[PDB]
């Protein structure tokens, strides 16, 4: 029984957390140009 | 045109050693006058004001660009959120 009912854990496993791999790149990454905007605006103040 | 002075000249016959009260003549260069041309302040090319105004344009053009970069910088996180929420809901249909 334990054959194909532990197979599916690994595709599980596999798609499950790649599914939140993409939410943790959207949290990280648009943190990042925020912090450009930030600093071309002060460039513009400095100006 | 001559500074005033109650005195006009004298007849004096200095010596070395005893110069008594030594005093401070005024000393006074042997090339000529025509040649000690007179001051003339060279006025800038340009003024302060014209300075003002050239400056003050080519902030408006700096500022013009980082404008530009600005509206050009500021749909990135647009492209995030456009490319990735397909990418995630087609992970979600696994």
């Amino acid at each position: 029984q334990r054959t194909g009912r532990s197979a599916l854990a690994v595709l599980i496993r596999a798609c499950y957390r790649l599914q939140q791999q993409l939410q943790r790149t959207r949290r990280a990454l648009l943190h990042h140009s925020d912090a450009v905007l930030t600093s071309l605006h002060h460039v513009r103040m400095l100006l | 045109m001559d500074p005033y002075c109650p005195f006009d000249a004298l007849d004096v016959w200095e010596h070395r050693r005893f110069i008594v009260a030594d005093s401070r003549n005024f000393i006074t260069p042997e090339f000529p006058r025509d040649f000690w041309m007179s001051p003339v302040f060279n006025l800038p090319r340009e003024t302060a004001a014209e300075q003002v105004v050239v400056l003050q344009a080519q902030r408006t053009a700096a500022a013009a660009a980082l404008e530009n970069a600005a509206m050009q910088a500021a749909e990135l996180p647009v492209d995030i959120e456009r490319r990735l929420r397909p990418i995630e809901r087609n992970v979600h249909e696994i």
